[PDB]
């Protein structure tokens, strides 16, 4: 690895290969080979556009006792989960998702941003998950969610998904999977060459 | 026609010298082994004119960390290089962490090269992570007292 | 100090290079940055792209004696092979001159 | 040129107005060593103070001039867009002080490619300048492309 | 060539002499161990001319305190050195506390 | 530091460390001797051409 | 190579010294026993040096 | 000296030439300055081109 | 310097450092003999013309 960040041999000839273009970068094989370079260029942040939360629900859960909803009161809801998303500047938004059982196989989910101190607590249903005769999610698996505006950064709106969520006689409500496509800025830590020839920077 | 045999002999001698030097510096804290890299020198004809040494490549893999114990001793893990300055202001880099305080109380290694770093200034002194690196000193002067202003 | 208070005198700076193989060794276990190694990137231990510092310890050399001895044997054999080639050319030239 | 990365989560310093002695009065301090017409080194200190999200006042001082006036006016204002990219205020013409009668140098300081996002902390990516001091011939070489270079 | 191996042998011999001095001095009140520090000798060429002994560093770690029952025997804990004078007035410093 | 009366500061030489270092040093010395032997054979080969 | 066994021997010697010191203070009012804590020394390679 | 004070007696000078190859060897591991090598530049060790 | 009674100053010849120098000087001597032989063959091929 020379001073200009190119992969060269002992004599200085530059190694060539298919370059990566786009966001997220992928190898475009339709282009002519170009010298391979490894810049330190900090990686910018990606505001979230798609988030997913797969969860399993208990059938035997009783309905919340203390109507109405309060984000402060624990006994006011059945479950609470946290998903970390990222805005245009990479700031962390901690979406708390609240599960309240309304009727049989019907679960209202509320969304509240806890990272923004001036955000109002939701009072109306964000979505109503409907589970069929046996866990099988029926409707309401996808909802548009808008972040708060924190420290002048652009609020990131995204589609949050509950696909493949199930509601059966599970012992308790616990989160199975949470994923999101956003990330915060990062600096180059390492580089490697895979057995398929791809150069990957971590 | 010894064009090839002489070059091959010279390359073998260079490789043997590199191996012997690696053997000799086996106990040199902060030493990285070296390996000669060879290349052929075909020139117009197909007869293979000879060989040449394209260079000598270091092996910058971390060595074993041995707890000698002496406080000043500092071992470095993963990437990084200790930064030193000579008496003429030139900047040098070393992985050897065997340091001592000289007579003027300046952190120096065995060869007297002054260890550099971010100095502290003010009252109380704060690490000037921005200030251009300067030689590190450990004065023995008595520390003044601060009048009580907040309790 | 003796007044149940401490002071900070300095912070050791670390250097990282784009090309480790480009550093030219000046001896006395000391390296100098040149054109091939690029400019030194300065920082602190444990932040950015720098490893932390171990106190009361020294880093030994990474020279394994077994590999060095075996490579010495192989290089000796290669040197003797090249010497045999030189002897072959010597005999060829002697044969031609004796004509 | 000074490429820096700033954290968007930094609180505004409490101690108004900015004071060089007061560490609590500014967010980040950096140093750049420039050279005047004669060759004296001026350690220009650049101070970043956050005022409002997407706004950073920048002050400059000369640490090598004992007669440099204390900075009372913000030298410039960096404004970063909602995506963290710098929009305006990235270039400013700055004049240093006079040391021992040497002519002060007026140079353009540029904060190009500086970005404000959610990093770990305020870190200076790179600093550079095109001035230097008097130099004596040390070595000469002929490169691969035939250019003769004196170091 | 020969110089690199000669320097390596000399450095190894110096290390072994330091070890022998330490091991012969295992029973010596106030003695401090020694350790040889080596440095390479690159000069211009990348071939690595050899190694050299940069110096011998003492290890001033406070040793175990052993009682003897003599009133003139005193040991320095932590840092500190006994100051002594010879016949000519020259000054010297020693950690050994055996006085008569 | 303070002074302790009626006692002496013993040496800080730990014998096991010295023995292990001696073993390492001797082996290093033997490796360098092997290097000298190799270069001696090289010079003999070149002379006997 | 040798460094691994050297580190192991040094750790064993430290443990032995700690045990001997604890035994020597079998009758020492207000004394609290000590125990050495060990940790591996992996560095880059998967060999796990010492 | 014996009065616990040191005194300097002189400094070794180093000479560098524009053309080292032009020096006329006089034997006894000794070189002499000539017109081809040019006038010797004097200086101190560790500074400039010394 | 000081005088120590009941003691003798031994020689300062280290055998190891000497044996190595003996090997090196042997090689130098053999190289010079090889040069002599080369010049001898030069004179031979000139004479036999």
């Amino acid at each position: 690895l020379d001073e200009n960040r190119n992969l060269v041999n002992m004599q200085g000839m530059q190694l060539t290969g298919y370059p990566a273009t786009g966001t997220p970068p992928t190898i475009q094989q339709g282009a002519n080979p170009a010298p391979i370079t490894i810049p330190n260029t900090l990686m910018a942040a990606k505001s979230t556009t798609t988030a997913s939360m797969q969860i399993n629900l208990n059938s035997t859960d009783p309905v919340p006792s203390k109507t109405p909803f309060s984000v402060s009161d624990a006994d006011s809801y059945n479950k609470k989960g946290t998903v970390t998303v990222y805005d245009s500047q990479g700031n962390a938004h901690d979406m708390n998702v609240y599960f309240v059982k309304t009727k049989d196989n019907e679960w209202a989910v509320y969304t509240h941003d806890s990272s923004d101190p001036a955000a109002t607590a939701p009072t109306t249903a964000s979505t109503t998950l409907k589970f069929n005769e046996n866990g099988i999610l029926e409707s309401g698996g996808t909802v548009n969610i808008t972040t708060g505006t924190i420290n002048g950064a652009t609020a990131a709106t995204f589609s949050l998904s509950f696909l493949n969520s199930m509601q059966q006689n599970t012992g308790a409500n616990n989160i199975v999977a949470t994923n999101q496509n956003g990330y915060k800025p990062g600096d180059l830590v390492s580089y490697q060459i895979n057995n398929d020839g791809t150069v990957v920077g971590n | 026609s010894f064009s090839q045999a002489v070059s091959g002999l010279n390359a073998a001698a260079t490789n043997l010298d590199v191996i012997g030097n690696n053997i000799a510096n086996s106990a040199t804290y902060g030493f990285k082994s070296g390996t000669a890299s060879f290349a052929d020198m075909f020139a117009g004809s197909k007869v293979g004119l000879g060989v040449k040494v394209a260079g000598i490549t270091q092996d910058f893999t971390d060595g074993t960390t041995t707890n000698t114990g002496r406080g000043l001793d500092v071992a470095i893990s993963q990437n990084g290089f200790f930064r030193l300055v000579d008496s003429n202001g030139s900047v040098f880099y070393s992985r050897n962490g065997q340091f001592k305080l000289d007579e003027n109380r300046n952190l120096v290694n065995m060869q007297g090269m002054q260890l550099t770093g971010y100095p502290a200034t003010g009252t109380p002194p704060t690490i000037q992570q921005g200030a251009n690196p300067a030689p590190i000193t450990i004065p023995n002067t008595l520390m003044a007292a601060k009048s009580t202003t907040t309790a | 100090y003796s007044n149940e208070q401490e002071q900070v005198l300095g912070q050791i700076v670390l250097a990282n290079f784009a090309n480790n193989e480009g550093l030219a060794s000046q001896g006395d276990n000391v390296w100098a940055a040149t054109q091939a190694s690029g400019v030194a990137l300065l920082g602190t231990a444990g932040s950015g792209n720098f490893g932390k510092l171990t106190n009361g310890a020294l880093e030994a050399s990474n020279v394994d004696l077994s590999k060095e001895l075996v490579n010495m044997i192989v290089a000796q054999r290669n040197y003797q092979s090249n010497a045999q080639t030189i002897k072959t050319q010597d005999q060829i030239l002697n044969t031609l001159v004796n004509l």
